[PDB]
C-alpha cells in the first residue's frame, strides 16, 4: 500500500506477472460468486472475506495514483520537449505519488486530457483483455446491502477511487455501459448498465451518510462529459453524451445542484456537480432540453448570492461561480 | 381484469390474469392493451390472444406507474413513456424521467406526449413548456380535448382541483374541495363531474367515500 | 401636531408588542392554497404603511428579507388563477416597498 511509490518495486512487479497474481485474488472470491453465494453461511468464511478485498482495492488506490504520475512523467517529458520542462532524469529511489488525493490526484486526472487521445497503459492491456472492470461493478454492486458493518463503508469507496483514474481511457468509457452482467437486491440475475449504479450511487438511495463516495462518484461522471473537442475521437465522445442522455443521468445532477444535508462539503459537491452540466449541454440534443427547465426559470441566480457556507466562500464558493457564468 | 358484456347478458366474455391495467383503444375500438409492471400486450376483443407484446429492457424508463395509452388515431402507444410504432414492431423514441412515478398520456390533439409536467413533441421531441403545478396529477379531459382536469396523487390525496386550458395551458380555475378528493369522472356530453371524495380526516381504519356530482359551470 | 402623533404612536405599539414579527412569517405563507395571494398582497400594504417610520426603516432594511428572497416573491406566481387578478396588485405594493 504504501511501497509502490519507489518505482523499482513497481519494476520488478511487471517483469513477473502482476495483476494476474493480483485479479486472482479478487476472482476467487466466494463472497462475489453469485452461483455459489448461498453455500458458506458461516462468520468465518464471511468478516474475513469481506475484508480481504477492501485492503486489495486499496493495494489498486495507491497502484493506480503512482502509475497516474508515471505515465505523467511519460506525458510532460515526451510531449512537452524543454517547453517548460527539464530533461533531469537519475531514475532514483525517490517518494514522487502526489500523495493527496483531495488536490493533486484530482488534478493529475485532468492534465491527462490534453494527451495524444491514443491513450496505451499496460495499466490498461493487462486490464481490459481480462476484462475486470465488469467485476469492478460487482464489487460496487454487492456492497450495496450487507447492512452488519464488515468495514464496507470504506469498501465501495476504495472500490470508487480504481475507477477515477481508469476512466481517462477512451476504450474503457467504451465499456461503461456495453457489458450489464450485474445483479440487484431482488435476489435474480438482472442486467443494467454499469452507468446507472453509480447513478444510482450518486442519488444516494444506498449508501445514506456517505460524502466522499459522491466526490468520488462526480469524478467518473466529470471524466465522461466535460472532455476536449478532439471523426471517431469525436463519435465516442458524442456516444458518452447520449448515454447519460438515455439512462436519465440528467435526472440526478438537477438534484445534486441543491445537495444541502452533509454541511461540511455542500459547496464541494455542487462545483463538482455543475462542472459536468457545462461539460453535456454541448450536445445539441440537451441544450433545448435543459434550457425550458425551472433550473433556467428561477433560481439558478439563487444558488449564486446565498454563500450558504460562509468559510468555503473564498475557497470553493467562488470556483462555482466559475462554473455558474460559464453555464 | 374482466371484459363484461352489457347488451343483455352480463359475462366475462374473455378473461385476463396477467396484467394490473386495461384501457379501450380510441379511434377503432377492436384493441384492448394490458400492461402488468412495465410490460405492454396489444389484445384482441374478437379472440382474446397477444397481438403484439412489445417490451425493451434497452430502452425501459422503469416507472412505478405504467399506464399503456394508445394516440387517438391509434398508431402509437406509451409504454413507460416511450413511443411505439405498431406497424413494423419497433421503439421509437424514450423519454427522459423525472418524478418516478407517472409514465405518460396522450394529449387529445395528437400532437403532444404528457409525461408529469414536461410537454413533448411527436416528430423533433423537443420540450414546448412545463408547468409546476403539474407535480404528479391525473389528467382529465373533454370529451373534444378543450379542457383539461387534475387530481393530485399525495399522505393526502387531492386537496383541490385544476382545471387546465389544452392548447396553451394557461391555468383557468382550482376551486377547492374540503375533503381529499379520489376518484374523478366526467361525461361524453360535458356535463356533470362524478366526484368520489373522502368523508373524515386521513384515517386508514374509516374510509366514508361518498359520490357527489358536480354541475359544469354555474355558480 | 396632534393627529400626526395619534399615528406615530400606533407604529411604536406595533413596534413594541412585536408585529415586525409575525408579518414576515404572513408574507411567505402558502398552506392555504387557494387564498395564497391574497394574503400577502394584504400583508405588505401593512409594511408600506408601517416603515415610514423613523426607527423602523433602517430595522427592517438590514433584514435577510433585503437580502434575498424579496425579489424572488414576484417571479414565481406560485398561483397561476389570481396571476392577472390578484398577483399584480402584489407588485404594486413590492415595487412601493
Amino acid at each position: 500500500s504504501i511501497c509502490f511509490s519507489f518505482r523499482a518495486v513497481l519494476e520488478l512487479f511487471d517483469r513477473y506477472d502482476g495483476l494476474r497474481r493480483l485479479v486472482n485474488l479478487i476472482s476467487t472470491l466466494e463472497i462475489l460468486n453469485l452461483e455459489d453465494q448461498g453455500a458458506l453461511l458461516s462468520d468465518d468464511e464471511i468478516f474475513a472475506s469481506r475484508q480481504t478485498g477492501k485492503h486489495t482495492c486499496m493495494a489498486l488506490r495507491k497502484y493506480f495514483e503512482a502509475h497516474l504520475a508515471i505515465k505523467l512523467e511519460q506525458v510532460k517529458q515526451s510531449l512537452q520537449r524543454t517547453e517548460g520542462g527539464i530533461l533531469v532524469h537519475p531514475q532514483p529511489p525517490y517518494k514522487a505519488c502526489s500523495y493527496t488525493h483531495e488536490q493533486i490526484v484530482e488534478m493529475m486526472e485532468f492534465l491527462i486530457e490534453y494527451g495524444p487521445a491514443q491513450l496505451y497503459w499496460e495499466p490498461a492491456e493487462v486490464f481490459l483483455k481480462l476484462s475486470c472492470v465488469q467485476l469492478l461493478l460487482q464489487l460496487i454492486s454487492i456492497a450495496c446491502n450487507w447492512k452488519t458493518y464488515y468495514a464496507r463503508n470504506d469498501t465501495v469507496r476504495f472500490a470508487l477511487d480504481v475507477l477515477a483514474i481508469l476512466t481517462v481511457v477512451p476504450k474503457i468509457q467504451l465499456q461503461l455501459a456495453e457489458s450489464v452482467d450485474v445483479l440487484d437486491e431482488a435476489g435474480s440475475t438482472v442486467s443494467t448498465v454499469g452507468i446507472s449504479i453509480i447513478l444510482g450511487v450518486a442519488e444516494g438511495e444506498f449508501f445514506i451518510h456517505d460524502a466522499e463516495i459522491q466526490k468520488s462518484a462526480l469524478q467518473i461522471i466529470i471524466n465522461c462529459v466535460c472532455g476536449p473537442d478532439n471523426k471517431s475521437s469525436e463519435h465516442t465522445l458524442a456516444k458518452m453524451w447520449n448515454v447519460v442522455q438515455s439512462n436519465n443521468g440528467i435526472k440526478v445532477l438537477l438534484s445534486l445542484l441543491s445537495i444541502k444535508m452533509p454541511i461540511t462539503d455542500a459547496d464541494q459537491i455542487r462545483a463538482l456537480a455543475c462542472k459536468a452540466l457545462v461539460g453535456l449541454s454541448r450536445s445539441s440534443t440537451v441544450r433545448q432540453i435543459i434550457s425550458k427547465l425551472p433550473l433556467f426559470s428561477s433560481c439558478q441566480i439563487q444558488q449564486l448570492m446565498k454563500e450558504p457556507v460562509l468559510q468555503d466562500k473564498r475557497s470553493d464558493h467562488v470556483k462555482f461561480c466559475k462554473y455558474a457564468a460559464e453555464l | 381484469s374482466a371484459l363484461w358484456g352489457m347488451k343483455s347478458v352480463f359475462d366475462m366474455k374473455h378473461s385476463f390474469t396477467e396484467d394490473h391495467y386495461v384501457e379501450f383503444s380510441k379511434h377503432s375500438q377492436d384493441r384492448v392493451i394490458g400492461t402488468k409492471g412495465d410490460i405492454a400486450h396489444i389484445y384482441d376483443i374478437q379472440t382474446g390472444n397477444k397481438l403484439l407484446t412489445l417490451f425493451n429492457p434497452d430502452l425501459a424508463n422503469n416507472y412505478k406507474r405504467n399506464c399503456a395509452t394508445f394516440n387517438p388515431t391509434d398508431d402509437l402507444v406509451l409504454n413507460d413513456g416511450v413511443l411505439w410504432d405498431v406497424r413494423s414492431a419497433q421503439a421509437i423514441h424514450k423519454f427522459d424521467k423525472f418524478n418516478m412515478n407517472i409514465s405518460g398520456v396522450f394529449h387529445p390533439n395528437g400532437l403532444e406526449v404528457i409525461i408529469n409536467t414536461e410537454i413533448w413533441d411527436l416528430r423533433t421531441f423537443h420540450l414546448l413548456h412545463t408547468v409546476p403545478a403539474l407535480d404528479q396529477c391525473r389528467v382529465v379531459f373533454n370529451h373534444t380535448g378543450t379542457v383539461m382536469y387534475g387530481a393530485m396523487l399525495q399522505s393526502p390525496f387531492g386537496s383541490s382541483f385544476r382545471t387546465f386550458n389544452a392548447t396553451d395551458y394557461k391555468p383557468i380555475a382550482t376551486i377547492d374541495v374540503k375533503r381529499n378528493i379520489f376518484d374523478l369522472c366526467t361525461d361524453t356530453k360535458d356535463c356533470y363531474l362524478a366526484v368520489i371524495e373522502n368523508q373524515g380526516s386521513m384515517d386508514a381504519l374509516n374510509m366514508d367515500t361518498v359520490c357527489r356530482l358536480y354541475e359544469v359551470g354555474r355558480q
